[PDB]
């Protein structure tokens, strides 16, 4: 391994103490980098000082029966998919429970009150709910084929910029659901899917009362099935997306790194290979040594 | 809002030549009129970056010196490099604050442009400090020490402890004490009683809000950390 | 001024970046005619190199937005792509001619005659980019001449595992393919290097045991990218 000075910008972290790295080292080989604090502890496998400010760059309850419900889409784990319209194109889902508990009668008036603000971009934005004849959840019908659908069942390969960059927006998604305090289950690309532009739309966060490491753990298969349609991915491809993997699959949990980290990253996963996308040149001599 | 200029600016910044970036965004300063949050956001990334480069590079150079002791000639060339980055930094601190006092402060409007502007004019002073020593050093500070409190009257009144640009101000403004006038337990109790607004405020959190909020959050309780133990 | 005295500064301005200077260091040590020992060869050669590598990452993401760009932003990237351009001329004019008017003039060992040879035929590579038409052909009829010449004194003064000579030997290989889109006849170029450093691998020593490697697993990299 061979390492030279560098200086990082934007948002860049430690890969040994991964905290915030400003100015360090860089590796050519694997594209390892590290503090020079923090290199007292690197080995060769592939007076500290403050930093400071880095620049930034019940009316929803609706009556039953109205809806032109549709066919049966799937089936989840406490419900029921299908696809209907009222006044416009949504999909509601039917739950399990024909008579709600009073536990969860109360907690359905919060968790309503939770799901309703709730707008990111990359996932399926709520709609509408309903209870009337038992339990239901009304989810936005995505204008288009899953995501599972579309790698699986009559196969449309996506563009490698456009396959990561799917993960880089799916990468906005479940970090911030996890800065508002939420542990996720059941994320897989069985719920995920695509809408208008094939763009990520993710599902299945309700139900905050009637039902991060293990989030990643949970992404980290995601992104599997996306370069694999380890070693099976393109040796073409940055090989910096073979560490992101490596990392996000860590057994223990503090190890994996967290999503925060991950969005900056994959920007950087997402420079190397267009900027150097040809025959590789020749490195030149080291300067650095421990 | 001549897109314009407006445009080579953004081209600059993905073509990582800052110093052309610098030039044009100067020059949208100078139609006079208010500018919008993006318009207004663009000029803190671009000096920013200018100055990263000086800080970086100085703080190396002044290493060498008070090292690698026993040798005239060797500590000779280092001293006049070393004062060769001065000149050079001045420059930026000098045009910048001859741009802040004149143009955007005097006419901007809302708290959201008097709290920012106020903000940065006392940062850049900041910087201004390690360089000179002493007097020349006090010179300096005591200049910047009512800018962060100014700063500090108008925000408290007007924006939310989630406010992006108000957060930001308890991070700096707990370190212009700590690491200019040396006062740990001072700077400690400062900055840790915003902290818990923060905390409070979580019902605010928007999807602007929660990356600023927990980025800032997370490196304001690191500081608590290094500093006490 | 004084060679000793001009060492030491670029042993400083290599740390806390600012090439610029670095490279302005290392110029005048040229002109008054004076010799490059190996580690004074090294400097100037890493020096130019970083300098020219700004620009060419900030050319390649700025052609690729004004291809992207579908109109007046059409017409203002493309008047940003050929201003990048022009600055990247002055400098490969300078480096070249401060090659053929001083330093090789001057040459006289067996390793440094292949070093500034070397030099000359990556340095003009990369004014192939931005040619088009003959004034592309003659830059690579011009940078080939060179490489070729080069590649001549490899063979009669060299070891089948040189650093140098390996060097020349990757560039001058990417130079037909890349540019010249002659694939194979690039591969079997490159193909014959690679055989001639790992046929004598006793012949390494210590202080370049790995560093042949280090573009032997380039070549290596580039093979396997290039056989498929
Ligand atoms: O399956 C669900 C669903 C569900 F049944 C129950 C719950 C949730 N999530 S939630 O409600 O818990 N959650 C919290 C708030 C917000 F409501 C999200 C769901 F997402 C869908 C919702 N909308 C959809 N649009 C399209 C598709 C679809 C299309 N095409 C295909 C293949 C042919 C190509 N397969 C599937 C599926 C759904």
């Amino acid at each position: 391994h061979n390492f030279v000075r560098k200086t990082f910008f934007t948002l860049a972290f430690c890969d040994f103490c991964r905290k915030l790295l400003f100015q360090g080292f860089r590796c050519q080989t694997c594209g390892y980098k590290f503090h020079q604090r923090c290199s007292t502890e690197v080995p060769l496998m592939c007076r500290d000082r403050s930093s400071s400010a880095p620049n930034v760059h019940d009316d929803w309850e609706i009556p039953d029966g109205q809806i032109t419900v549709g066919q049966r889409i799937g089936s989840g784990s406490f419900g029921t998919v299908y696809k209907g319209k009222w006044h416009g194109d949504v999909a509601v889902k039917m739950l399990n429970v024909t008579a709600p508990t009073p536990q969860q009668l109360q907690a359905f008036k919060n968790e309503v009150g939770v799901l309703r603000k709730t707008r990111h971009v990359n996932i399926l934005l709520f709609m509408g709910y309903s209870t009337k004849p038992q339990l239901a959840i009304v989810t936005q019908w995505c204008e288009g084929s899953s995501l599972y659908h579309h790698l699986h069942i009559i196969e449309t390969k996506f563009e490698m910029k456009k396959l990561i960059d799917i993960a880089r927006q799916t990468a906005q998604g479940m970090d911030y659901l996890h800065a508002k305090s939420i542990i996720h289950r059941d994320l897989k690309s069985n719920n995920i899917f695509l809408h208008e532009d094939l763009t990520v739309k993710i599902g299945d966060f309700g139900l905050a009362t009637v039902k991060f490491q293990s989030d990643v753990y949970a992404f980290g298969i995601v992104l599997y099935e996306l370069m694999t349609g380890l070693s099976k991915v393109r040796s073409n491809c940055p090989k910096a997306m073979k560490r992101l993997m490596a990392e996000c699959l860590k057994k223990k949990r503090d190890e994996r790194p967290l999503f925060p980290q991950i969005l900056a990253s994959i920007e950087l996963l997402a420079r190397s290979l267009p900027k150097i996308h040809r025959s590789a040149s020749e490195p030149s001599l080291n300067r650095a040594g421990f | 809002d001549k897109n314009e200029l407006v445009q080579k600016a953004k081209l600059a910044e993905q073509a990582e030549r800052y110093d052309d970036m610098a030039a044009c965004m100067k020059s949208v300063t100078e139609q006079g009129a208010e500018l919008s949050n993006e318009e207004r956001n663009l000029l803190s990334v671009a000096y920013k970056n200018v100055v990263g480069a000086r800080r970086s590079s100085w703080r190396v150079v002044s290493s060498i010196e008070q090292k690698t002791e026993g040798a005239e000639k060797k500590q000779q060339m280092a001293r006049e490099y070393r004062e060769k980055i001065e000149t050079e930094l001045r420059d930026i601190c000098n045009d910048v604050l001859s741009l802040l006092e004149k143009f955007l402060i005097p006419n901007a409007s809302q708290a959201e442009s008097k709290v920012f502007y106020l903000k940065m004019k006392g940062d850049y002073y900041r910087y201004l400090a390690e360089v000179a020593a002493g007097d020349d050093k006090k010179g300096i500070v005591d200049q910047s020490q009512q800018a962060y409190q100014e700063a500090f009257e108008i925000s408290k009144k007007e924006m939310q402890p989630t406010h992006p640009i108000r957060l930001g101000l308890a991070l700096n403004f707990s370190v212009f004490y700590y690491e200019i006038l040396n006062s740990p337990e001072k700077a400690c109790s400062l900055a840790k009683t915003a902290f818990d607004e923060a905390i409070a405020e979580l019902d605010t959190l928007s999807e602007e809000s929660y990356k600023d909020s927990t980025l800032i959050m997370q490196l304001l309780r690191d500081n608590l950390t290094l500093w006490t133990s």
